[PDB]
RNA sequence: CUCUGGCAUGUUGGAACAAUGUAGGUAAGGGAAGUCGGCAAGCCGGAUCCGUAACUUCGGGAUAAGGAUUGGCUCUAAGGG
RNA sequence: CGCCGCAGGUGCAGAUCUUGGUGGUAGUAGCAAAUAUUCAAACGAGAACUUUGAAGGCCGAAGUGGAGAAGGGUUCCAUGU
């Protein structure tokens, strides 16, 4: 339903911003059940939460 | 039949002409939705996210002049809804729009 | 602020405990004549004296 | 409760009522005048058409600054609008009236809105802030609505 | 202009594209004839190489004024540990 | 409450009168400073505004980022309405 808490906790656990937190849009119910940082860690291990990669800023043009 | 699917090309350039810069892409998806309701006669029109990307591919003001879409009229026999039929419009990538007709596409 | 004296903190403590709704059973008391806590204070509308 | 204009006989009649409803009195009064005397099936479509902006309500008394529309010609008028919130509130009350009609065991296909009335409800106060440190009222104008439906065919 | 980080356009949206406005542009030919008054706008503008007057408290004036060049690509010399 | 006496803080249209209430104005002025939103899905009676995903943008490190002092005082955090 609402996952504002989960995205905040995933950001803290992954040590990234909320930009890079990816919550599986299909498995919303399982993520909604996670109310603890331990539960978020299990979801990160299970692939339901993913740290998205850094947006590419190439220096090939500058080089 | 009523579960027919057809492939069209829409002159976005014609339907967007005159719209301001910050409204061309949002208006392009309204004309695409209006186009689908006309040919498929279904108020419920779902636009695929990949088609939404294609319209917004070149930013908000430089919308592609032409887009090749595919209108699929399908049954809504999945839940209690006022409309038993809905149209799903998807994106058909093409290399050229020359000599492209409206063609009936099979299953 | 974060740096506060004990008196200021104790003063804020009392103002916090007394900013609560009246208990429901109060209206059942004979000759109550009280509807709601008229001394409710919100932190944003009205500021404390200090 | 006390309605104004009791029905000619309260055996072929059903009543519905609402108090302190958050709809503009002026818009609701015009919408009520349009559906007054309508058959209940006609009023239900008409109110749905107002929501879809296929039919309008003519603004006859509270018409200051109200624009002109082509659909106002069905009525002998020039000014009309499409009060969506007024249409919904009257649609809910019509459903309640029809449910009351079914409870009294009188058929709902012959109901006609013989009485409908919109009254001022006590205003509710909010605030607006003006140019030179001034506060002005920002009142709401709720309304009481009542209606009586009778059988005729 | 972009990455990390952040946000949803600043207390509403939809449809049109009339006048008048607010903000921003362009305009042939003329060039301040406008106006109390060049108000407003416009011109100029960076860097390199030249070249700079009256006057002066000799310090300045001075970026005075005025003129030329400026892209891309392929090189060639010189400047070190 | 009438009648005989007695006694007044004893009669309102005004005082830009006092207090309270209510109109026309009027469904009007208005909800226009800082570029911008769109698609799909979920929950839900109900979605332009909530959440998730996707896309397009903005702040562009002198930030619309990360933390403090003063001031505020529970606004912090969960759940629910
Ligand atoms: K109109
Ligand atoms: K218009
Ligand atoms: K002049
Ligand atoms: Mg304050
Ligand atoms: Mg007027
Ligand atoms: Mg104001
Ligand atoms: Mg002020
Ligand atoms: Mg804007
Ligand atoms: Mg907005
Ligand atoms: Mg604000
Ligand atoms: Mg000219
Ligand atoms: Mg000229
Ligand atoms: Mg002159
Ligand atoms: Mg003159
Ligand atoms: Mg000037
Ligand atoms: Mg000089
Ligand atoms: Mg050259
Ligand atoms: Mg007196
Ligand atoms: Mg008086
Ligand atoms: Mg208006
Ligand atoms: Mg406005
Ligand atoms: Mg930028
Ligand atoms: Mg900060
Ligand atoms: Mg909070």
């Amino acid at each position: 339903s609402m996952l504002r808490l989960q995205k905040r906790l995933a950001s803290s656990v992954l040590r990234c911003g909320k930009k890079k937190v990816w919550l599986d849009p299909n498995e919303t119910n399982e993520i909604a059940n996670a109310n603890s940082r331990q539960q978020i860690r299990k979801l990160i291990k299970d692939g339901l939460i993913i740290r998205k990669p850094v947006t590419v800023h190439s220096r090939a043009r500058c080089r | 039949n009523e579960v027919v699917t057809r492939e069209y090309t829409i002159n976005i350039h014609k339907r967007i002409h005159g719209v301001g810069f910050k409204k061309r892409a949002p208006r392009a998806l309204k004309e695409i939705r209006k186009f689908a309701m006309k040919e498929m006669g279904t108020p419920d029109v779902r636009i695929d996210t990949r088609l939404n990307k294609a319209v917004w591919a070149k930013g908000i003001r430089n919308v592609p002049y032409r887009i090749r879409v595919r209108l699929s009229r399908k049954r809504n026999e999945d839940e209690d809804s006022p409309n038993k039929l809905y149209t799903l419009v998807t994106y058909v990538p093409v290399t050229t729009f020359k000599n492209l007709q409206t063609v009936n596409v099979d299953e | 602020s974060s740096h506060k004296t004990f008196r200021i903190k104790r003063f804020l403590a009392k103002k916090q405990k007394q900013n609560r709704p009246i208990p429901q059973w109060i209206r059942m008391k004979t000759g109550n004549k009280i509807r709601y806590n008229s001394k409710r204070r919100h932190w944003r509308r009205t500021k404390l004296g200090l | 409760v006390r309605y104004s204009l009791d029905p000619e006989n309260p055996t072929k009649s059903c009543k519905s009522r609402g108090s302190n409803l958050r709809v503009h009195f002026k818009n609701t009064r015009e919408t009520a005048q349009a559906i007054k005397g309508m058959h209940i099936r006609k009023a239900t479509k008409y109110l749905k058409d107002v929501t879809l902006q296929k039919q309008c309500v003519p603004f006859r008394r509270y018409n200051g600054g109200v624009g002109r529309c082509a659909q106002a010609k069905q009525w002998g008028w020039t000014q009309g609008r499409w009060p969506k919130k007024s249409a919904e509130f009257l649609l809910h009350m019509l459903k309640n009236a029809e449910s009351n009609a079914e409870l009294k065991g009188l058929d709902v296909d012959s109901l006609v809105i013989e009485h409908i009335q919109v009254n001022k409800a006590p205003k509710m106060r909010r605030r607006t802030y003006r140019a030179h440190g001034r506060i002005n009222p920002y009142m709401s104008s709720p309304c009481h609505i009542e209606m009586i439906l009778t059988e005729k065919e």
